[PDB]
Order: C-alpha cells, then structure tokens, then sequence
DNA sequence: TTTTTTT
DNA sequence: AAAAAAAAAAAAAAAAAAA
C-alpha cells in the first residue's frame, strides 16, 4: 500500500523550481516533506529503500555518534593534527538527500544546525575564525514519531511532535500514517507479508514493468530536461491561494489546526507544479500539473480527521 | 526443577534458546532471526534466579547489571597496545556474545544514555564506531533476556499498563514478547510452594555428610582428556522418582540444543500461513482490553515462534500444530489464559 | 551480611501519622532486609529511672570496676574470646532442618500470609512493609543459626519456637503495627450511644448477647467487634475479665 | 619544602597570587599544615637553574626561602596583644599567677563578666560560651565504649542582638577558630573531600573545614539559611566525633573534636512567644537533640 | 571558585562586591537579586566582610563597602496607600541594613513637565557647558578630601541628647502596633551617630554641636513619615 | 527601554491577499549602488546637525499634548504614556531628519515627521480594552 | 520558595 | 635516549528548572 506517499517521492526526486528569478532573488528547487505516523508503519523501511534509489542520499538518526553535524569529517585526522576544517558544514549537502529519522529525539545542536540549512541557505558557523561556509542546498525528507506513540483524539497541533511552529511551517508536504484498526487492509498486508516469507524473494505477486537501475537512469534523465515555467498559471495559481486563505479564514475552528495562512504554502504549491511539469512533458508547465498538486496537497491534509 | 509454576517461561525460555533461521534478501536486506522477552513484574517472584538459570543453560552468555554498565564501555573502547604504541578497539560486552545471549538485570534501573545503544543493537544488530580516526561497523546478532521492576513499589494492576512501566515505548515494542508476574495471595498455592522451598532446603551433596560445610575440591586428574545403545545410563534423565512424567538431565538437552541449532533449517507452509493470517486478523479486530497495542510485527513473531517449534520436533516443514501453539502462548502472554 | 540504622520522616515516629508516609523505602529494598525493628521512644518514668541510674552507673568512675566483675564470675566472656569462637563455629558446623521443623515453618508461613491478607483486604491499601517467600528463607536461615550457636549438626523445635518468636516480634512491632493507621465513625458513635444507655456502671453482659444484638442490628460483626475492642483500647469505662466472656463497665 | 601562595585577603582584587617555595630543614618538619595562613620569618637565596634560562633566554635565576621561624595566624587576626612564635604559650611566673588568681571566691563570676566586656546584658550566653569553649572531658569505657566531651550550643532569636559580635569574639578566643556562613558552605566543603591529585595522577583526600577545627570550635552564622543537604552531613562530627568516607575507591575514618556553636532567625524574622518551638524553626527533632 | 577541570586548589575570582572593597560602591536594578547572594551579602554588610568555604578551600575576604542601591516599586508604580514593607517584596532584614530611604514619584502636572522639558532642551543647546553649579568639581574635591582628614568626638549635651531621642524613638515607633511594626532596633542609633559624625565632618568641625543630632534624627523620622505618606 | 517597537499582522482579506498575489506573481514571473554607503558615511562624519529654538516649541506642545491625551476628566487614574524616553527618542529622531539632505539645522517638518512616526506605533499598540 | 539535575 | 597522550571514570559546584 501507501501509493500517495510514493507519488510524493517520485514528486520529491526531481525537484522543484530552481535556477533564481530577476534581481538575484533566492530560490530552491529542493522540497521538504516530513513523514508522520505511528510506530510500526514501516515507513522507517520506505526512507532506507529511498536512500538506496538515490545516489545523494544521507541516513541519519537518533544519536549514537556525535560527528554527524556541525563538524567536517577531517577535525583532527592527519597524523599530524594540522586541524583541518570547513567550520560551518554538514554531511554533503550540496545537492543532497538528508534522510532523518526519529526527527523528535536529536539535541538543540542538530536541531539548531536544520533550522540554518532551511531554504537554501548556507552554514556559517565559526569557532577560530573559520569562515568557508558551505553551501547547503539540499531537499529534507525525515519521519518522526509521536511523543504518545499514537494518534490522539484531541486537538493535533498542541500534541504536534514537539517541534517549532516555524519549522514545521517551513516544510513543504505534511503527511501522516495512521494505523486504522479494520479487516480489509490487516487481511492484504497479511497476506502480502506471509507470500513474501513464503518464496523467501520479491514475489511475482508484484507486477513492475520497471526496475531500480531503470528509475536511475530515467530520474537523471528527466531531471535534465528540466521544462520552464508556463505564464497562463497565473491567475489559477492565484486563486488557489485565494481559496486556501479561505480556508485560513476558517482555521479558527480547530479540531485541526494546519491550515493556516503562508506565502510558504503558495511557494511549494508552485514549486510542486513545477516538479510535475519537470518529471515529464514539454518546456511548459501544465495547469494539470497544478490540479495534482493541489489534489496532493489536499490528501495531505485530509490523514488529520 | 526447582523453581515453581512458571511453566509459560519456561516455554518461552525454551523457544528462545533456539530461535528462527536468519532471512537476507539480496534486494530485502536482512531479517531479524531471533526472539526477545522482557519481565517485569512484583519484588521476590524469582525472576533473577530463572535468569541465573539461563546463564548457566546456555552454550555462550554474558551478564549485565542496569547499575553497573555504561553504554559506551558497554558496545567498543579505544585503548592502545603496549607492544605496538597503535590504539585498536576492544571489544565491547555484547560483542563478545555474538550469536548468543546476553542477560540484563535491573534493566530499568540503568542510566537513560545507555538506552539508546540499546536500540540501536536492537534495530539492525550491528554498532558502529566513529571515533579518533576509526570507522568500522561491529556484527553483534545476540539476543537480550532482561527483568525490570514496577515504577512503584508493586504492580498496580488498576492502572494503565503504560503507567506502570518506566521504558519508553519505542524499544518496548521491540521486545516480541512481555511477561507481567504478581503473587496473588492465596492460601492454597503459598502452602504449596511452602511445601516445595522446604523440600529444596533439605538437600546433601552425594557421598558427603550433613555435619560440615561445603569445602574446595581439586581439579580433574587429568589435564587433557576426550557398549552404544544398549545402556540408557543418562539417556532418559529420570534421575530420581518424584513424578510419573519423565525429566531430563541438563547435558542431553544441551546436547539436544546443539543437535538442533545445526541439523535442522525449516521452511514454512500454507496451512501456517492459513492459520497464522486467520488468527492475526481475529486478534487485529477482538476490539477489547489488552496490555499492549498489537502491530504488523507481530506476524512476524508467530512466524518465528512456529519456525523454532518446528526446530523443536526436528521437522524439516512447519504444520499447523505449532501456529496453533504459538497462537496460544501469545494469546496467554498478551491477554491472560 | 548488612546492618543499617536508619531514621523515620519527621524524626520521631509519629504513629499518629499513617505508616505509609512515615517510611520512604520503596517495596523492593525492605523485602530484601528481613528483621526490622522499630525502637520507639517511650515514657513511663521507672524504665527512665532505671536508665538514668545505669547510665550514671556507667560513667567511667564506677564501670571500669563492675564490667570486671563480670570477668571473674564468669557471667561474660571477653571480647577476643567471642571472635574466636565464632569465626571457629563459622569454619566448623553448618546444622540442617527436620521434617517436623519443615510442617511448623509450612504452617506458621501459612498463618502469617493469611494475616497479611485479612490487613489488607480492611485497609484497603498495599501494606508498607511486604511478606514473600524471602521471609520464609529468612525464618530458615534464622533457625540454622539458632543451631549452629550450638554446634548441633541438626536444628530441632527448641530453635524454631525461638526463631518464630524473634520473628514475630520483628513483624508485629513493624509491619501490623496498627494497619488501619487510625460505615466511617458514625455507626461507631451510635453504637457507643446505646451500650452507654443500656449498660450501666457496675455490671456485665456476655459477648454473645451483644454480638447476636449488633448483627440483627445494622452494625453487624465486622464493625463491632472493632468498635468493641478499642472501647476497651480506650482503656477508661469497659475492662474485660474471666477471658473473653465477660464484658465490665468500670 | 613547601609551596606557599599569597594570602587571599592580601591581594589585589581581581588579581593572580604568586607562588614562592619554602624549605624546612630539622625540628620545623611538619610545623606546617595544608590550607593554614602562615607568616615565616626566613633567609632569601638564589639559585641557578637550566630549564629557566632555557625557556626565557636571559641568565634569569631561581630563588627559594629556607624557613629559620614559623608562626601561625588562621583566625586569630587580633596581633597586637603579644609578640612572640606561640601566644597561646606561657611562661612559668604566668603557670604561678594563674594558680593564684584560681582561687579566690567568685572567680566564675569575674570569668563570664570578662567575657566580651563591650556588650550589654546577655549574661546566659555569656555563661554559655564560656561552658562551651571550655569543654568536658572525653570518656573512654574500657576501649569499647566511648562518651563524647564537648558541648554545642545554638542560638535563636530577633535580629538586632549582636550574635554576629558574640560569633566574633568567640573566633578570636579560642586555639581553633574556623568560621563559615550561610550558603557560602558545602556539605563537601566542611566534611574532607576526595581529590584528583594533579601531579601524582590518582585520588587522595582533601582536609575539610572540620578537621581544621579538630581541638577547637567550629562557628556557624545563619544556620537556618543553610540547605539542608548542605547541613544534614555534620552529625557524625556532632555526635560520633568521627568522619569516614568511602569514595573512589578509598576507604577511611578521620578524626574530628569540635563543638559546634550556630545561630539563626526564626520564620518570619521574629519569635512569636505564644507558640511552641515545634512551629517557630524549620529543624526537626535529629539535629535539634544534639 | 573558578578551576580548570582537573585543576587543583579551585582558585577563587573576585566578585563585584570584592573589586568594590576599600572603595564606595554602585548597585543598580536592586530588587532583582541572587537568594544565595542575598543570604550572603545580608550577612555581609554587619560583618562587612564575606567568607565562602567551598571544594576543599576557605579564605576570608575584605568588603569594605558603602552601599548606593536603587529599586523599583512592585506593579509599576509606588501605590500611596501601602508603606515600603507592602510595595517592595524585598526582604525585612535587609531593610534594617540600609540607613535612609529616598522615594520619589512622577506627576501629571502642567506646570512641572514644562519646566522639565525645557529644563532637559536646554541642555542641548545654549549653555550646553555652562550649566551654573555654585562650585565646580576640583573645588569639590579638595573639599572632599580636606574634610575627610578630621574625626570628631562626642561631648555630654550630645550624648544625653542623644540618648533622649533614641528612647522617643524606640517608644514612638512601638506604640503603633505589635507584630506587624518593627522599624527600631539599635543600629538605628549607630547610624544616628554615623550620621552626626558626618554632618559635623561636612563643617570641619571636631566636636558634635545637638544641632547635627536634630538634624540626623529629623533625617530619621522623616524616612518614617515618608513611609506613612 | 527600546527606542521604538513596529508590529506586523497578517490577517487574510480578499483585497489585499489578491495585491500580495500579483506582485509575487509578477516578481517571480531608481534603486542606486554603493554611492548608497558614501553618501551614509559622508552625512555621518562631515554632518553635525543640531536644533534650533523654534522646534523647541513644537516640541514641548507635542509633549503637553500627549500628556493631555494620556488623560480624561474621569478618575480612572490613567497610565503616564507621555514619559521622557519619548522626549529622547523625538529629540534623537528630529536630530536624524536633518542628518539627512544634508542640513544643517533642523526644522518644523523634521519634528513633525518625527512625532508622527514616533505616534503612528503608539496608535496600534493599544490592548483590546480601548 | 525549594530541591532537583545538568554542566 | 625517552614513551607523554586521546580516551575514559569518577567527583563536585553552579545554575536553572519544576513542583
Ligand atoms: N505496509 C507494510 N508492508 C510490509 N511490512 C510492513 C508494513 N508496515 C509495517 N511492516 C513491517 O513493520 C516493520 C517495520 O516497521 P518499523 O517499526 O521498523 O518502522 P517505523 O514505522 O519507522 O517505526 P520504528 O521507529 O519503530 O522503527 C517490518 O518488520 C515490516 O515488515
Ligand atoms: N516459584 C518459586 N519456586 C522457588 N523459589 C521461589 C519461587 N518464587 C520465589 N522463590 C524464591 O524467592 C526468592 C526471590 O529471589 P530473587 O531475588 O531471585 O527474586 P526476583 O523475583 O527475581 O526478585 P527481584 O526483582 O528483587 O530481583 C528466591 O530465594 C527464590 O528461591
Ligand atoms: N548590648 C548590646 N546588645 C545588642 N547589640 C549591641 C549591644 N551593644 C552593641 N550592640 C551593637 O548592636 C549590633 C548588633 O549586631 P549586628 O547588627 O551585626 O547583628 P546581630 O544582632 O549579631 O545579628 P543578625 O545579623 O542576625 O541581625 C552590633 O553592631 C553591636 O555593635
Ligand atoms: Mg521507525
Ligand atoms: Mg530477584
């Protein structure tokens, strides 16, 4: 199962609108989704088969080592101890794929170290007057788990993850894995479990005309064609976001409180359709392609209930 | 056989020292072959004397104390040989008992940070070292038998089950099965197992008289050392009469153990996976109390609770019989008789 | 072996206050432990003169010629004399248990459990002091020094009359000290009422006729029996004479 | 030889101490004891050495002080009474004098009136101090049991009663004076300490205040103040005169002789009189008893 | 105490109280203060001096300091009804510490806030360094430390005098009420005297004229009028 | 104790989201150069603006009349908003008005410019009461 | 305000 | 003539935090 969050990796692989506006001003083609659910959802397992499909990809998780972040790997290795550094840096991200899990459980020095490589910009922390700062462009794909360890029947927001409003506003696709207690799912995913113990191999149960070594080179391929943006979107654009402060106007409401109002949101509406028009097509962009995102967008937030 | 009741521990005990068979995939990665128990439950339940037992059982194991570790000495250290002046790793505690079993005591009484490596070890059985110009990944495939004590005094068993239990949830879901022990006081049972302690500390060393105490002996006379069949001298274990069932000494079943850990690997079938997938899908939707919450991995308990069963018999297929016998012990150890 | 002397909450006892918030100790540490002794502080007046005289006594001026008295009649031993016997008595014997010895142990464990519970069950809360099968090895292991002072290769009942005694001391001083920690109290000032109007000053009734009165009553045996025996814990109107059976009002 | 700094109250403030080594040859060994504030009367001389001149450059020389006098000034400020190595000692005429004037009727009477001759009133504690600072007689039962010969003493009341002055005068008094105050002492602090030596490479204890006033008195201000587990770590020195520490690997006993005398403020600044002392002070029966 | 981990003797560094020593100190934001801190420094200034014990060392520092504190009234504003006790949290001992009190309150006026406004302009333009003190700041210093060579005595007149206002003191401020006024203790009367002595030292004069005592017990009462108002 | 304090609040209209949108739009789909930093630095170091007499009156009517403003006739005892961090901060804002173009002595614009700044925040950083 | 825990 | 030091374990004091 799970085929949505799929279309959001397929969707989160090429990557968005990039390559700057007039005037120099910033922006990244890198999208950042954050995975949500209840423990034994295997989506521990999604992220290690993701970073196995990308070449770029990073893994990284709850602590055990402490030269993960905000340290070059060559602090102190030559034999003699010329202390070479960067300063300010993380684990490739230049054009990486950060893969985080157990994003509620690293100190304030990691999470400090997220909150500066956020929207493209560079690292540039100093300790002895260092000041080659990285340039951190890279997409954030983590999962983190509840502090209860499951959903709530109250109000989500205040139960959250334990993570900054602001960071969580940065982000560009919440989505959310609920474990529903019924028989129709428990019985396929049963079954679809034990015939994969059964024949001890990938069943030919599956029926993919398409194989990993196929997805590689067919990622780098569309990312190369990389199609421009359409004028005509515009004005469908602007009255998508016209509705979705709509909705700002009714997030008071509660029971749910994720529609709130950011230009952030109108920005990876656009960025999204630009990732649909870049995976396939012409140089343009298709009005279809923002129908899906938004369709994307809205079977994100439907997983709260 | 001095110890009474627990005839469920004793089971699981059972099936634990003779897990399932290890599954890698060349595009699956790896599986997770073995089973792991935790206990916890009220003080003077004789749970660290079983836990003696099995270190004494076992073919390889190491203890541990919660108090008395430190989660970094505990998986690498990195210490310099005196010959070479190079500092190497030594290894670490749950290291050595790769591929055995290490036993852990006042589990919840252990510092927090330690936790931690626990999970690690307890996610892909392997620890990695980054430190001081090494980079090296460590195999450890050992299973963890650990005891822990009741946030209170005693267990409250009007309470959540959460609420009673000091480890977070996330690597108690990784222990496949969780066994809760109260002496409940009742007159019947404790002038039973007043009968049976009684009876215990009556007992003499053979060849030995009861005026004097236990003294030191001397080593074999030799150094080294090294008709069939027709003898049964230690074969059928009963070494004394005190039941109608049978018993067995401890180094056939060791020997029993070892016959079976290497002559036997077997393979699953459908009527199992009938079996199994029908009862997943009627607990998945009982819909009523139970002490823990139930997931997808639990299949993957049944699945490696019916291949040891199936070690157990020394069949090379896996029948419905040993679904059912797991269906039960988890029926018991989840929800209660 | 471990001997540790600790303080209560509040320095004093306090028994006014429930046991459970007079003692810190968690369950899991006191079961190990297996004689505790509460020494409360008491005044009476004779044990004080007794003790001021003995203290006086023991001042250096007057001690230093008694003790040796004690030396030279023989009533006590010297100390390095009693090290090494027990440190002999330690190397040499290690006594064992008869089957009589093995019922009288079954039986007492039974009683004490049977005890515990019926506390509990009144109280209505976890006892802070636990009864487990560590204290049946406690009582065992009690006993098999009791024979060992003696060098006897076997421990007989002489030794578990004494060791069940030792016990009972320890448990009773600590663990049923008062378990109620002090129908609520109204049924007890109805039935104080009546007794008062109906028993006068000077006689006595049976136990029967009251208990057969107060459990065709709302008060029944559970209540009266309590209510009827801290009357008497009271201790200034009811006196109970010729045992159990006859009820006086002073 | 010894290493001996600056006096903490005789530097600048703000500044660093500077270190001189001190040589002590026959019949001075040991006169000297760590933490202590001495002055040494004594020779300067010079030395050459090699490491010196090797890490400045220049012929620069080293100088070390061989002791010829020692006397101690902890506590005992007031230097102007006598002259002389030991005030606390006496000559024979002054043996002859004191067993003179012992005898004369009413000698307590003039003791306790000479007692702090600049503060009115206050005649119990006047006596008080004096029974403190004089002390029993330690008893000693047959080796096996043993009665502790020293008195504490508390103070307690309103403020404005010039206790401070009393504490004061009771520190210039007496052989062994060690002062401490409010939260400016640790539980660790009075009680000896388990110290890394820095240069030996392992553990080894350090001298609390205590046993500085082993022989002599302890002096506590704003008793009341102070944390509790700053305060509960003192009733072995009260009552057992012993203290044992078992850390690190290290297993001893120490001795310490001293008597404690602590003032404080009841709760809320002022006694109330019509109520018991159970609910005017926060301390319990175990340190109240002692 | 500061150390280097691993570093032996725990070498103590001087606090702002102990650079202060043997000089007038400056305390500003008053009411904001450590506990530990104030059960030091309320101790201190009796004793004026400091000793902390801790980690194996003990010293004995010298705190020879005058006190200059400011504080802020709780709620914003100094409420007229209350007195000091009810508008400042700050702790009883420590009021008896202090010597004299100065309060001061900010109105709506018309006519001071003009005269302030132009007062503070004024400075900015026109005699933006001719401002007109009758003396000017090296005058005053020569002053100040031509006067601080004297030490007067008391004489008889003083003394009886001064023992009157004491006891009409003491009397005055006792009959208010038991148990919730408690204002009167004896330092009150050292610094009465402290008082005098400086009043005298401002004149140059060696002896004490009953006239700075009137002065000094007015300065007193009207630290207890102001607390009343 | 800062000098001045702006608030921002974003609340969602069709309006003014409509505006927003277009000229985001617009920006994805007269401004000078360093000469910016010499002409600071030349008005910082070779500029020393001072005031003049007559803003002196402008300025102390401002203060009377915030003060007046900060009160009514009833006797609600109301908060003293006209303090002299006000003063400093008008006298100082003033001063900056002639820092720039280059003047040399300030006058009424500049303290009128001032005062409406230093109003316009005070005017929104009321409570929900008034 | 107090005790606890982390640096 | 010189191996000498990064990695651990254990003991405090200060500050901040929660009840
Ligand atoms: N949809 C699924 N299909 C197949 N296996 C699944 C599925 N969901 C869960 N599992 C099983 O659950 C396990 C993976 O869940 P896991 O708990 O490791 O992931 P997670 O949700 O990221 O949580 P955690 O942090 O506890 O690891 C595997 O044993 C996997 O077989
Ligand atoms: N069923 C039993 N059979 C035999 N002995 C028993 C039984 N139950 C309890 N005991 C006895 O109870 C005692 C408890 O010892 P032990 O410390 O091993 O227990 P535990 O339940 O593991 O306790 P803890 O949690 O304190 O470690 C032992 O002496 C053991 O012999
Ligand atoms: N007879 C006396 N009684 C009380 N105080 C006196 C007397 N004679 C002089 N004094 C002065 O009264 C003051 C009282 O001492 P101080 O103000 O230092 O505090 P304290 O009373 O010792 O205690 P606390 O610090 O607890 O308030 C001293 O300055 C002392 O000189
Ligand atoms: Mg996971
Ligand atoms: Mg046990």
């Amino acid at each position: 199962g799970n085929l949505d969050v799929k279309k959001a990796l397929l969707l989160l692989l090429v990557g968005g609108v990039d390559k700057r506006v007039g005037d120099g001003m910033k922006i990244r083609g890198d999208i950042n989704v954050c995975l949500m659910g209840d423990p034994g959802v295997a989506k521990s397992q999604l992220l290690k088969a993701i970073c196995k499909i990308s070449p770029r990809g990073v893994y990284t998780t709850g602590k055990g080592s402490s030269g993960v972040g905000l340290t070059a790997a060559v602090m102190k290795d030559p034999v003699t101890d010329e202390m070479i550094l960067e300063g300010g840096a993380l684990v490739l991200a230049d054009n990486g794929i950060c893969c985080i899990d157990e994003f509620d459980k690293m100190d304030e020095s990691d999470r400090t170290a997220i909150h500066e490589v956020m929207e493209q910009q560079t690292i540039s922390i100093s300790k002895a007057g260092i000041n080659t700062t990285l340039n951190a462009r890279t997409s954030i794909l983590a999962a983190a788990n509840p502090l209860y360890g499951r959903y709530n029947p109250r109000l989500s927001p205040l139960d959250n993850i334990n993570l900054p409003a602001a960071l969580l506003s940065r982000f560009d696709i919440l989505f959310l894995m609920l474990d529903i207690p019924s028989r129709d799912d428990d019985e396929k995913l049963a079954e679809h479990v034990t015939y994969v113990h059964m024949h001890n191999k990938q069943p030919d149960l599956d029926f993919t005309p398409v194989e990993p070594s196929k997805m590689r080179e067919y990622i780098a391929y569309a990312k190369t064609k990389r199609p421009v943006m359409s004028e005509a979107v515009n004005d469908y654009v602007v009255q998508a976001y016209i509705r979705l402060r709509q909705d700002s106007k009714r997030e008071m409401d509660s029971k749910f409180s994720f529609g709130q109002a950011t230009p952030r949101t109108l920005l990876g509406i656009i960025r999204l359709s630009q990732a649909l028009a870049k995976l396939r097509l012409a140089d343009m962009v298709d009005i279809d392609d923002v129908e899906e995102a938004l369709r994307l967008v809205r079977v994100s937030k439907e997983s709260l209930y | 056989p001095s110890i009474y009741g627990h005839d469920h521990i004793k089971k699981a005990i059972l099936l634990m020292l003779m897990g399932g068979v290890e599954k890698n995939l060349e595009n699956g990665s790896h599986l997770r072959g073995d089973i792991n128990i935790l206990m916890v439950g009220d003080p003077s339940t004789a749970k660290s004397q079983l836990l003696r037992f099995v270190l004494n059982t076992a073919s390889l194991a190491i203890a541990t104390t919660g108090r008395g570790s430190s989660g970094v000495g505990l998986t690498a250290a990195v210490t310099t040989d005196r010959e070479t002046g190079e500092r190497r790793l030594e290894a670490g505690a749950m290291v050595l008992a790769d591929r055995g079993v290490v036993c852990i005591d006042e589990f919840d009484k252990m510092t927090d940070v330690d936790r931690v490596a626990i999970h690690e070890v307890m996610e892909q059985q392997t620890v990695t070292i980054a430190k001081a110009g090494i980079h090296t990944t460590l195999n450890a495939r050992c299973s963890v038998i650990a005891a822990a004590n009741p946030v209170f005094g005693q267990y409250d068993v009007n309470r959540d089950p959460h609420q009673n239990i000091a480890l977070p949830d996330s690597l108690l879901s990784r222990f496949d099965l969780l066994f809760v022990v109260t002496d409940d006081i009742n007159e019947i049972r404790d002038r039973s197992i007043s009968e049976h302690v009684l009876r215990t500390h009556r007992y003499l060393p053979p060849g030995y008289l009861e005026g004097e105490p236990v003294r030191e002996r001397l080593n074999l006379s030799l150094a080294v050392g090294e008709q069939a069949g027709a003898k049964l001298a230690k074969n059928k274990g009963n070494y004394n009469g005190t039941e109608i069932p049978k018993l067995v000494t401890i180094p056939f079943l060791r020997k029993y153990v070892q016959y079976a850990k290497e002559r036997v690997i077997p393979q699953l079938t459908q009527e199992a996976i009938n079996v199994i997938v029908k009862n997943y899908t009627d607990l998945r939707n009982d819909d009523n109390t139970k002490k823990s919450p139930i997931t997808a991995r639990t299949l993957e308990t049944l699945i490696r609770l019916a291949t040891a069963h199936a070690k157990v018999r020394l069949s090379k297929t896996v029948n419905k019989v040993d679904a059912k016998v797991a269906a039960n012990l988890l029926r018991f150890a989840l929800l209660g008789e | 072996s471990v001997l540790a002397a600790a303080n209560p909450i509040y320095g004093r006892y306090d028994d006014l206050k429930s046991p459970g918030d007079n003692i810190d100790f968690q369950t899991t540490i006191l079961s190990r432990f297996d004689m505790i002794f509460i020494v409360k502080d008491d005044h009476n007046e004779e044990r004080d003169i007794s003790i001021a005289n003995h203290v006086i006594n023991i001042h250096t001026g007057n001690a230093n010629a008694m003790q040796n008295q004690q030396e030279e009649n023989g009533s006590e031993i010297s100390i390095e004399k009693m090290k090494r016997y027990i440190t002999y008595c330690r190397l040499k014997c290690a006594p064992r248990l008869s089957p009589q010895a093995a019922e009288k142990l079954s039986s007492n464990f039974v009683t004490i459990r049977k005890q515990l519970l019926i506390n509990e069950l009144e109280s209505t809360e976890r006892s802070s002091i636990p009864i487990t099968i560590r204290q049946l090895e406690a009582i065992i292991r009690i006993t098999e020094s009791l024979a060992k002072l003696e060098l006897s290769p076997i421990a007989q009942e002489r030794h578990v009359d004494e060791a069940i005694r030792l016990f009972q001391a320890s448990t009773m001083d600590a663990a049923s000290q008062d378990p109620i920690g002090g129908t609520s109290l109204s049924e007890i000032r109805r039935f104080e009422q009546e007794l008062k109007r109906r028993l006068p000053i000077g006689w006595s009734t049976s136990y029967q006729t009251l208990r057969r009165e107060f459990v065709d009553t709302h008060r029944f045996s559970q209540l009266a029996l309590d209510k009827a025996l801290y009357a008497l814990e009271k201790h200034e109107t009811i006196q109970l004479r010729h045992q159990g059976q006859n009820i006086y009002r002073s | 030889r010894v290493t001996l700094q600056e006096a903490p109250g005789t530097v600048p403030p703000g500044r660093l101490p500077r270190h001189r080594e001190v040589i002590l040859l026959a019949d001075l060994v040991d006169v000297s004891k760590p933490g202590e504030e001495v002055e040494v009367t004594g020779i300067y001389k010079n030395n050459y050495d090699g490491n010196l001149n090797a890490k400045n450059g220049f012929p620069v020389f080293a100088t070390i002080i061989e002791a010829n006098s020692i006397k101690r000034r902890e506590g005992n400020t007031a230097n102007e009474g006598e002259e002389g190595l030991d005030v606390f000692s006496w000559t024979e005429e002054e043996e002859r004098e004191f067993r003179k004037i012992s005898r004369d009727r009413g000698i307590i009477d003039k003791i306790i009136s000479s007692m702090a001759p600049s503060i009115y009133g206050h005649r119990d504690i006047k006596t008080a101090v004096a029974c403190s600072l004089f002390g029993g007689v330690p008893k000693n039962v047959n080796g096996k049991h043993s009665i502790r010969g020293d008195i504490n003493v508390l103070l307690l009341g309103d403020p404005g009663t010039a206790k401070s002055q009393i504490l004061k005068y009771v520190e210039k008094t007496a052989h062994r004076a060690v002062f401490a105050t409010g939260q400016g002492a640790s539980a660790v602090g009075l009680t000896a300490s388990v110290r890394k030596d820095p240069i030996t490479k392992e553990w080894t204890l350090e001298g609390g205040a205590l046993v500085l006033a082993d022989k002599g008195v302890c002096l506590i201000d704003e008793f009341d103040k102070m944390n509790d587990q700053d305060r509960t770590s003192i009733h072995e020195a009260m009552e057992q005169q012993s203290i044992s520490i078992s850390k690190a690997g290290i297993v001893t006993t120490l001795q310490a002789r001293c008597s404690i005398i602590a003032a404080a403020n009841p709760n809320g600044g002022r006694y109330n009189s019509t109520l018991p002392l159970a609910q005017n002070v926060s301390l319990t029966e175990p340190i109240l008893s002692r | 105490v500061v150390r280097d981990e691993e570093g032996g003797d725990y070498t103590i560094e001087a606090g702002a109280l102990m650079l202060a020593d043997n000089g007038i100190c400056c305390i500003d934001e008053f009411d904001k203060m450590d506990i530990s801190d104030q059960v030091a420094i309320h101790e201190a200034m009796e004793q004026q001096t400091i000793s902390i014990a801790k980690a194996g060392i003990h010293a004995t520092l010298n705190a020879r300091t005058s006190i200059l504190a400011a504080a802020n009234p709780v709620g914003g504003r100094y409420n007229r009804k209350l007195s000091l006790r009810g508008n400042l949290n700050m702790t009883a001992p420590i009021m008896s510490r202090f010597d004299l009190f100065f309060v001061i309150l900010d109105d709506c006026n018309e006519k001071i806030d003009t005269e302030l406004a132009s007062h503070i302009v004024d400075l900015h333009m026109k005699r933006d360094e001719a401002i007109e003190p009758p003396f000017s700041a090296e005058q005053l210093r020569r002053y100040i430390k031509y006067a601080r060579t004297f030490k007067p005595i008391l004489t008889k007149e003083a003394r009886s005098y001064l023992v009157e206002k004491y006891k009409e003191l003491r009397k005055d401020d006792a009959q208010g009420f038991s148990r919730s006024s408690y204002r009167i203790t004896v330092r009150q009367l050292e610094s009465m005297i402290r008082l005098s002595e400086a009043i005298a030292r401002a004149n140059c004069v060696d002896e004490i004229t009953p006239s700075f005592i009137a002065e000094a017990y007015d300065l007193l009462r009207q630290s207890i009028i102001r607390v009343d108002v | 104790r800062f000098d001045l304090v702006y608030l921002v609040l974003d609340k969602v209209d069709e309006k003014n989201d409509r505006e927003l949108a277009k000229h985001l739009t617009n920006l994805y789909l007269v401004l000078p150069v360093e000469f910016l930093t010499m002409y600071i630095s030349y008005a910082k170091e070779h500029i020393h603006p001072i005031i003049t007499e007559a803003a002196k009156t402008e300025l102390v009517r401002a203060y009377v009349g915030m003060r007046k403003m900060g009160d009514d006739s009833r006797s609600d005892e109301k908060r003293i908003t006209a303090t002299t961090r006000q003063l400093e901060s008008m006298i100082r804002l003033a001063e900056a008005h002639a820092k720039m173009k280059l003047k040399n002595v300030v006058e009424l614009e500049d303290v009128q410019e001032a005062v409406r700044l230093i109003r316009s925040a005070i005017k929104d950083y009321a409570t929900d009461p008034k």
